[PDB]
RNA sequence: GUCAGAAUCCAUGCUGGAUAUGCAGUGUUAUUCACCGCCUCCUUUGUUUCAUGCAAUGAUACAGGCCUCUGGCCUGCUUCUCAUCAAAGCCCUGGGCGAGAAUCUCAAUUUCUAACAUUGGAGGUGAUACAUCCAUUGCAGACGACU
RNA sequence: GUAAGCAGAACUGGCGAUGAGGGAUGCUCCUAACGCUUGGUUAAGGUGCCAAAAUGCUCGCUCAUCAGAUACCAUAAAAGGUGUUGGUUCAUAU
RNA sequence: ACUCGGAAUUGAUUUCGUUCAAAGAAGGUAGGUUCCUUGUGGACCGUUAUAUCUUUGUUCUUUCCUUUUCCUUGUGGCUG
């Protein structure tokens, strides 16, 4: 009943692996990382890829302990996110800082892969979102965020093209439609 | 045997979908073997006692409340003298009751058209 | 330019699973899509509905901004906006299309007997008022 | 453009009337004879 | 005069089940008046259909029929598959077809 | 599953978007008239579309251009081509579809009948505003369609003709709905509340 | 948002139009039994890419419109008309009278729409011609054609 | 070898000996290999019309007086743009 | 092939939600000032007051989603 179509199917996951015991080196140092992914499996894939860049570890030489799903605390109300990220253009790599507004962190990251692909043509494979912090209104530094802030904000509905539920739709009509609506 | 549907309780108005009396609205008495519906008033509609198959029949929410019923059986049905007397014996009770409501007596006597705009999946 | 996407404006939801139910706005998320809900008894769970889907209604109840779903229900019961919309036209013919769908066969017969009897009296006056 | 209505005179000569026949010598020469009695009975309708 | 009181839904023969490059004229393809989704279609499944047409000669009347029935829906629109006793002739295309509303429920 | 005739008003309409709807309906067996084809619209500016129509005039059979692509200047005849462009018209079935179609640049005959509108293929809906568009009546009169200013005159004549019809009808829409309000009182008070459930 | 502007482009003019199997107006329409029309009334057959209410006449705008306009309406032909009471039957000027309709024995297209052409009948009004060959011409011409 | 739908090798897979569905069209690409068939489900690939299936839903970018549009594939580069949409980092709102 | 339904379980042993209590805040309500373009206005000051929200406990809720195994009624197709 809840509409599948609006959002991407991102969920946030914590991951914790630890390399692997040896007779030289027993009890290693443990790791932790928050990741965004489709699934409980595909988080672990992305964990081992990212941990390979940091430290001399692999999926064969490593061992994973826990994959905790994380969600929002309170998803009812709207909040500002300052997303840090990197991506790979056809020249080279660039770090960015985007600012997105939605009810959830999952909703923000869904909205960002749309935005990032649409502008910069950045493929899903290249993007790696580094950290997604919650931000106060008096903190966002982007101008498109600032217009929205303030109580009593109003927005008039202009040019009302309605996506008719199917079956409602007919190929011919009589009257010609009315878009200003009022 | 053929199971009844949860619409068809005894009393209730049907409508016939095929045969010589297509359209006409007809009240249901009893299920009989062969699992057929004994569906019958001849002064009102001009259709007799007859066995109509369950699947050539739309049930309706409208209903009517004496009648003999239990004597009549499938051996009967498979110009005539005895049949005309059995008819008017059976519709003693209904003609008295359907003397009351003239919206209801008209409702039987009219027959059901698919009229233009109406879509019989978004029916009722 | 009447009608604003603002807190506590009433909305007819035209597309989506709800289809035809009424809702209140809470909060504007960004320039598309708004934090639509209903406490009751429309019974639309609160969500990030797009702006395209929802026709704005004339009536609003005034409440401040992002809002708990209980504190609609208190502020609703004083005003009764959902009742007041339902008085006016558009509101009436919304309920007509619900109750036309739910007619019986005898209930559809009832209508056309009354409507034809009206036209006998309608044609008698149309001749008489001419005379 | 499109022709609405042609009006003609009362009395054409045999000079004009030859145009309407390919064989003048055979024919009984009927062209504008029903029209001429219709004209005397003129064309201020048309 | 005219036919009194119609008890059928009315319907067009679109074509056959196909690809770009292959008919499958076993399975005819059918549009119904009013009906506009898969959700609206599930009334009409099972329900029995007739292509009628007329011929120059057979058994005491100039008209023929090909009976069939509705099988299953076809795509997210209303359109619905059918099976007739014979395969349908390709003369019958953009051609009217009576969907009766028995068998009932 | 369809009407006897469906007359289309073609003002406000986008040329391809209209034609693609109209094509498929001709194949389903519907008989169609199109009407006021001079007022039909196209996206892009006037200069842009005339430059595209000049690429079309450049085409001809070089051996003997009597034979080759017929460049049709009239708006009615232009719309007719793009509908035929969306049909397998060499095959026999495709030809039958064109037979159903009737296109006019408004005559007598079907001023008297109603004109419908395809809402999906419509400029106020589709073209995001500011984005420059072009009327086909302008584009055709640029490229040697002589009869612009008659289709001005005849329409302007029969709009005055239609507004005379309107004010008769509008007076006797009042007159029926006045006699409705008497008749709704005098029939009994149960059945008044019955109709106000179901709208009438 | 406009304006001027070329040996350019499109018209105009000019050539064709058996280059649209395109379309309009007008003349005369068969020596009096002899065929031939037109308009009603009613029957023989045979055509239809397609009868089952296959229905509905302001004109616009979309950062606005419409009026029954001190008010009311828009957010769809998603509506508004049409559909009854006995037979697709019979009787009374378009509405209204009555009548045991079935055993068409559990469904078999609900055989009758529409205009178009055609065979033969009733009554009303009408009409009494041309073209080709042939001979002649030379404004024309391979032969047809054309004058 | 400047390069070639050029010449000569290594490993595996094809074409040749091989149709079917897709790439509009193609011996070699993709899916997938074939006894006659009824029903169901997918693959590659697609859903405005030709054409079976979305004028589906949802979020960005683009206005082209030669827009662009799907691997093999039917070409485009150096160098520019105060056209527009974002980013990185300095300096006083620019 | 598509459906009306439920019954227990897993996570963060509640994601939420909801009743209170204190604390804090701004995208600052009542309340003061004041200002026009008189508004369903804006600046300054005010912290719940004639609106509120968030953090942190607490009152009683098993559904959103997500593991796990399993009993269900409704329509239709093909073959016998």
């Amino acid at each position: 009943k809840a509409d599948p179509t609006l959002q991407q199917k991102i969920s946030q996951y914590q991951v914790v692996g630890r390399k692997q015991p040896t007779e030289a080196e027993p009890n290693p140092s443990l790791f932790r990382m928050r990741l965004f992914a489709r699934n409980k499996v595909l988080a672990v894939s992305k964990f081992w890829y990212l941990l390979k860049k940091m430290k001399k570890v692999k999926k064969s030489t490593g061992e994973i302990l826990a994959v905790n799903e994380i969600r929002e605390k309170r998803p009812t109300f709207v909040k500002n996110f300052g997303v840090w990220l990197r991506y790979d253009s056809r020249t080279g790599t660039h770090n960015m800082y985007k600012e997105v507004r939605d009810i959830s962190q999952n909703g923000a990251v869904s909205q960002l892969y749309a935005e990032m692909a649409g502008r910069h043509r950045a493929l899903p494979s290249n993007i790696q979102i580094i950290r997604v912090a919650e931000i106060k209104a008096s903190q966002c530094r982007r101008a498109h965020m600032q217009q929205l802030f303030d109580s009593k904000l109003k927005l008039p509905a202009i040019r009302r093209i309605f996506p008719t539920p199917k079956d409602k739709k007919s190929v011919f009509c009589a009257r010609k439609p009315t878009l200003f609506l009022h | 045997m053929a199971k009844l549907r949860s619409s068809i309780t005894p009393g209730t108005v049907l409508i016939l979908l095929s045969g010589g009396h297509r359209g006409k609205r007809v009240v249901f008495l009893k299920q009989l073997p062969s699992g057929l519906l004994l569906v019958t008033p001849f002064k009102v509609n001009g259709v007799p006692l007859r066995r109509v198959n369950q699947r050539y029949v739309i049930a309706t929410t409208t209903k009517v409340d004496g009648v003999d019923v239990s004597s009549i059986k499938d051996e009967q049905f498979g110009l005539p003298a005895q049949f005309k007397q059995l008819q008017d014996s059976v519709d003693k009770a209904l003609l008295a009751s359907l003397s009351k409501d003239k919206l209801l007596t008209q409702y039987l006597k009219t027959r059901f058209t698919l009229r233009g705009n109406m879509r019989p999946h978004e029916m009722k | 330019f009447t009608r604003y996407y603002q807190p506590g404006r009433l909305c007819v939801v035209q597309y989506g699973p709800d289809a035809g139910k009424l809702c209140f706005v809470v909060d504007i998320i960004n320039q598309t899509r708004v934090l639509v809900d209903g406490a009751g008894v429309t019974g639309v769970k609160r969500q990030s509905m797009p702006v395209r889907r929802i026709a704005l209604t004339d009536q609003y109840l005034k409440i401040p901004r992002s809002v708990r779903s209980a504190t609609l229900k208190k502020a609703l019961e004083k005003d009764d906006v959902i009742a007041k919309f339902n008085q006016s036209s558009w509101g009436k013919r919304r309920l007509a299309k619900e109750q036309r769908a739910n007619m019986s066969d005898f209930d559809r017969f009832k209508l056309m007997v009354i409507l034809k009897q009206r036209r006998k009296v309608m044609q008698q006056k149309l001749k008489s008022l001419k005379k | 453009l499109r022709a609405l209505v042609t009006v003609w005179a009362g009395h054409l000569s045999d000079e004009c009337k030859r145009r309407f026949y390919k064989n003048w010598y055979k024919s009984k020469r009927k062209a504008f004879t029903k029209y001429a009695k219709r004209y005397g009975d003129k064309m201020e309708a048309e | 005069t005219k036919q009194p009181v119609r008890l059928y839904v009315r319907g067009i023969v679109l074509g056959y089940k196909r690809s770009k490059v292959n008919q499958y004229p076993s399975c005819s393809l059918l549009q119904l008046e009013g009906v506009n989704d898969r959700k609206d279609t599930q009334f009409y499944l099972g329900k029995r259909v007739a292509y009628v047409y007329k011929a120059k000669t057979k058994q005491g009347s100039k008209y023929r029929v090909i009976w069939g029935r509705i099988r299953r829906p076809h795509g997210n629109g209303g359109i619905v598959r059918a099976k007739f006793r014979s395969n349908l002739p390709p003369s019958s295309i953009a051609g009217r077809v009576r969907v009766f509303l028995y068998p009932s429920n | 599953t369809f009407k006897k005739v469906v007359v289309i008003d073609c003002q406000g309409h986008l040329l391809g978007r209209l034609a693609s709807v109209v094509a498929k309906e001709l194949l389903k067996g519907q008989q169609i008239i199109c009407v006021r084809c001079e007022d039909i619209n196209i996206s892009g500016s006037l200069h842009r579309n005339r430059l595209k129509y000049q690429r079309f005039l450049r085409l001809r059979m070089n051996s003997n251009p009597r034979r080759g692509p017929y460049h049709l200047r009239a708006p009615s005849r232009i719309l007719w081509r793009t509908i035929r462009g969306m049909l397998r018209h060499k095959v026999e079935r495709g030809q039958k579809a064109l037979a159903r179609l009737q296109v006019y640049e408004v005559p007598t005959m079907v001023e008297r009948k109603k004109r419908m509108v395809v809402p999906s293929a419509l400029r106020i809906v589709r073209l995001k505003p500011k984005r420059n568009f072009c009327r086909l009546g302008d584009l055709s009169s640029q490229v040697g369609w002589s009869h612009g200013d008659l289709v001005a005159r005849l329409e302007e004549k029969r709009k005055t003709r239609s507004s005379a019809y309107y004010q008769k009808k509008k007076e006797r829409t009042k007159m029926q709905t006045e006699a409705k309000q008497f008749a709704q009182t005098t029939l009994p008070k149960d059945q008044v509340a019955f109709l106000q459930q179901y709208g009438h």
